[PDB]
């Protein structure tokens, strides 16, 4: 359905089409909210 | 046209805000925001939480502080 | 309202039933006259300009005679109940756009190739329930449809409270969601309206519709979000705009075929049918066969209307007077 | 150079 | 997203050394008035003989199918929705229509054409206005038609009128139709001003917010602000009549103030939708269904007219639609959002920027875009939008749907000079008066998407 091709290492927020990496936490955007992975 | 009023408010569900008016009393300060603000067609979303006057004799100090967190959103 | 004929058709309004030729005084009176040998039937009526007679029905040359009540000519306004589809999701899923497309079929013309579409759109929220969805859907429908600057009222929108389940809560363009305070809504009724009417120039016609849906992605799959079924009709269109149209046509077989055309230089026909009353219609159909070689029939008919209030008291007296004079067996409605 | 429409403007216009 | 006030306009009742210029400065920290002259003159004009209300011909279409009212079995009992099969074994039954449309010996079909064909056995027997045909099936069908395909609201068209090859008698008949008409009205406007060259009592000064905070030409301002009277009456005017033809408002001298609807109250009788958030799920599926029934495939060009911020709401929403296209990978080779701009700072110096100005839907529908600068009016449009603007810029207006060979929108006009002028020396009052009117012929060819905060 939704493809995310990039992964951005940032303490601040990436855009809605990029995957958030911060210090050990992987976050991604679905259903309007940034969901953690773990 | 007498006093200055800084406002800390919170638009309901949309975000938070910081505003400043010039009126005589704080009830008219919420009038000049709910009718001249950027949410004119959704003036019921404005929820004003704190009104304090801009008083002079310090003249070096904060008047409004309202941060939106990644954990509030 | 132009109608089709086998051959000529004459209408007489029956406002009051008398029993004698000399008693026909008020405009709208009628006496069904016949012989004692029961070979000829005709209707002496009082016009606004004197007493007139009908055509002389030969009672051997009658084909059929039936009387139609008022509730058989009532147009049942169709309704469509829009619910959320149970198999997709009983609860509105968050972030998806719920757009409904009302598909009209006869917008200004007489044909379906002239179509029209009005929409309504709702994006759902995270804590939106089913009853809060129909509150915001029918407000978004009535904001598009029933504006004050529109040309004609097309459909009426009604919610149903689940506890009441029989009373329509109407929504207009002026209706706010502050006034819709019930917490249990289960369907949105979309119901067509009564189109405008002026006698002879604009007939009583309707614009049918069908509520159609767009697709939403619930679990990655494109599903259309609701179902729209046709429930039983609850309102009826009264008979008055059809019979005042029907007299306007059959007052040209008797009198003037030129109605109003060269406007100051006309014959003005005065009609005795009020368009604010329902009517019971009786159409006695008959013909004429010539003497020796003119065996081809002239199939004509005579129409009679009579107003009822509740129970049919005036037409069942008129059928009883035609039966006791001519000797037919017209069924009493 | 005046077209007939222009003579019509110089006409229908008033003389009032 | 927050506004900071850069000016304040105050009335004069609430309040010479050398100059650095002889031309009066006009700041960018001041809103300015907007003419509707670029919007109104985009439409042609039309000349009439007099100030009578005018009508024209309206032509429709012909191809009809009659909806069914009820269906009855051979004894007169009406078929219910849960009844059994009707007309089993080619047994006759009745079919009650609100008009006499079909004839003897003709084959008509329900919602399912050619599957259940009904043959009409005789002329229409009138039931008041209803027409009752005793029909029987014409398909070799032994089990009859289901009861759901014989209910109220089913369309019935005609197919043919077949006979047997020998000794047969006459069947079928023919049908005719007619057109309609539509009218429109006029409106007259009047102005005055008690006046030489100097201001009068309705004054307003503008003071700008900077850090450490002549002579009027009356003959130009009365013409300008009566031009704005005829620009707001042509475009933003309304009608005050009944459906009985009566007027609702009476003037000073007892007579009724007659007004006609402008552009925006005639084009908003059809194809008008009120949205709260713009989406290409809504605009594409409303522009297709308008073009699926009315427009040929080559002639499906829609030029969206919008404001300034309605262009950036169309930019960031196509970009939402395009970024969900997981099939295609958009490169800088073809789209060129980053190109090579010659600069002194570097040999290979780059740039950035793009905007989606067009969208192309399937089946040939192309959605263009352009900016009309009169949507950004600070005087008239006063309800603000949170993303910047005045919330009227977010209104999308599609003019000119299809081709007509005549203009659909024009401004009516009396031949010659329908404007009046007059001076009243006592008091010195300059009176001016003018009549006007804008006719939209077919308002089905104008589509509008208005934001939901501008309604009700």
């Amino acid at each position: 359905m939704k493809t995310l091709r990039t992964l951005k290492i940032s303490p601040n927020a990436p855009d809605i089409n990029s995957v958030w990496l911060y210090k050990g936490t992987m976050k991604y955007f679905n259903n309007g909210e940034w969901e953690t992975i773990g | 046209a007498m006093q200055l009023w800084v406002m800390e408010y919170e638009v309901t569900g949309i975000g938070k805000g910081c505003a400043m008016c010039k009126a005589i009393n704080p009830q008219q300060a919420e009038m000049l925001l709910k009718s001249n603000g950027i949410y004119n067609g959704s003036s019921y979303l404005y929820k004003v939480t704190r009104i304090e006057q801009v008083i002079v004799p310090p003249c070096n100090g904060l008047m409004a502080e309202q941060v939106v967190t990644y954990k509030d959103v | 309202m132009v109608i089709s004929i086998n051959q000529v058709r004459q209408l007489y309004v029956a406002k009051a039933l008398k029993a004698n030729t000399a008693a026909l005084t008020t405009a709208g009176d009628i006496v069904p006259k016949a012989d004692t040998a029961k070979t000829t039937l005709y209707f002496q009526s009082m016009s606004p300009a004197g007493i007139v007679a009908s055509d002389k029905i030969n009672l051997k040359h009658v084909l059929y005679a039936k009387a139609t009540p008022s509730e058989a000519l009532a147009h049942k306004l169709v309704r469509y109940s829009v619910t959320l589809d149970a198999d997709v999701s009983a609860t509105p899923v968050a972030g998806q756009n719920y757009i409904l497309r009302l598909a009209f079929r006869q917008y200004i013309g007489l044909s379906e190739e002239d179509q029209y579409f009005k929409y309504g759109e709702v994006i759902a929220r995270s804590g939106m329930t089913a009853s809060d969805f129909y509150k915001k859907m029918a407000i978004s429908l009535a904001k598009n449809l029933e504006n004050k600057t529109e040309s004609t009222p097309l459909v009426n929108i009604y919610l149903i409270s689940a506890a009441a389940a029989s009373t329509d809560v109407p929504v207009t363009s002026a209706t706010k969601e502050s006034d819709l305070t019930a917490t249990d809504y289960n369907q949105i009724i979309i119901e067509e309206t009564e189109q405008p009417w002026v006698l002879g120039m604009m007939p009583q016609a309707f614009i049918p519709f069908t509520p159609q849906f767009l697709t939403i992605t619930v679990d990655g799959e494109d599903r259309l979000w609701g179902v729209a079924t046709v429930v039983t009709p609850t309102k009826t269109v009264p008979d008055g705009h059809l019979i005042a149209d029907l007299e306007y046509f059959c007052m040209g077989a008797r009198g003037d075929i030129y109605r109003g055309m060269g406007y100051p230089n006309i014959i003005k026909t005065t009609y005795l049918v009020d368009p604010g009353a329902v009517y019971d219609v009786l159409d006695i159909h008959y013909f004429y066969t010539g003497s020796n070689e003119s065996v081809q029939k002239s199939e004509k008919t005579i129409t009679l209307v009579a107003v009822d209030d509740g129970s049919h008291t005036a037409m069942n007296a008129l059928i009883g007077a035609i039966n006791t004079a001519s000797g037919l067996t017209i069924a009493t409605l | 150079v005046l077209s007939p429409k222009d003579i019509k403007y110089i006409e229908t216009m008033p003389d009032y | 997203a927050g506004k900071l006030g850069k000016f304040q306009m105050l009335g004069f009742q609430h309040w010479a050394p050398q100059k650095a210029t002889n031309l009066m400065v006009q700041l960018l920290a001041f809103y300015r008035g907007k003419s509707l002259d670029t919007f109104l003159n985009s439409f042609p004009t039309r000349e009439f003989e007099d100030d009578n209300e005018y009508y024209w011909d309206v032509i429709g279409s012909s191809r009809r199918n009659i909806p069914l009212v009820e269906a009855r079995d051979e004894n007169g009992v009406v078929v219910a929705a849960n009844a059994a099969n009707v007309g089993v074994g080619t047994s006759p039954f009745y079919l009650v229509f609100p008009e006499d449309w079909f004839a003897d010996g003709e084959v008509i079909v329900g919602n399912l054409n050619q599957v259940y064909p009904f043959r009409i056995l005789g002329d229409a027997r009138m039931e008041g206005t209803n027409a009752v045909y005793k029909v029987e099936l014409m398909g070799g069908n032994t089990q009859g038609v289901p009861a759901e395909r014989l209910q109220q609201g089913e369309r019935f068209s005609i197919e043919f009128a077949p006979v047997e090859k020998e000794l047969s008698r006459k069947v079928g008949d023919v049908r005719f139709t007619s057109p309609v008409s539509m009218r429109n009205e006029w409106t007259t406007i009047r102005i005055q001003h008690k006046v030489g060259n100097k201001l009068n009592k309705k004054l307003a000064m503008g003071i700008p917010m900077v850090r450490n905070l002549w002579m009027h030409y009356v003959d130009w301002e009365v013409e300008l602000q009566f031009d704005e009277y005829k620009n707001n009456a042509m475009a933003w005017g309304t009608s005050n009549r009944n459906l009985n033809g009566e007027y609702m408002n009476f003037g000073k001298s007892g007579n009724a103030i007659k007004t006609g609807a402008g552009i925006f109250e005639q084009t908003e009788v059809a194809n008008t939708m009120y949205y709260n958030t713009f989406s290409l799920k809504l605009l594409e599926d409303a522009l297709y269904e308008l073009s699926a029934s009315k427009l040929a495939m080559d002639d499906r060009l829609f030029v969206i007219k919008t404001g300034e911020r309605g262009a950036i709401q169309f930019h960031k929403e196509v970009l939402k639609t395009v970024s969900g296209w997981t099939t295609f990978v958009l490169d800088n080779n073809s789209t060129r959002v980053v190109e090579k701009v010659q600069s002194r700072l570097h040999s290979n110096a780059l740039s950035a920027g793009f905007q989606f100005v067009e969208y192309k839907a399937p089946n040939g529908v192309r959605v263009r875009l352009d900016v009309d600068p009169f949507y950004d009016d600070p005087v008239r449009n006063k309800i603000l939008h949170p993303m910047g603007g005045v919330a009227f810029s977010y209104r999308y207006d599609i003019w000119y749907i299809g081709t007509m060979d005549q203009p659909n929108i024009f401004k009516c006009k009396i031949k010659g000079d329908n404007e009046y002028r007059g001076y009243q020396w006592g008091s010195a009052v300059i009176h001016r008066m003018a009549t006007l009117g804008v006719c939209v012929l077919d308002p089905t060819r104008t589509m509008s998407l208005i934001p939901a905060i501008l309604q009700g």
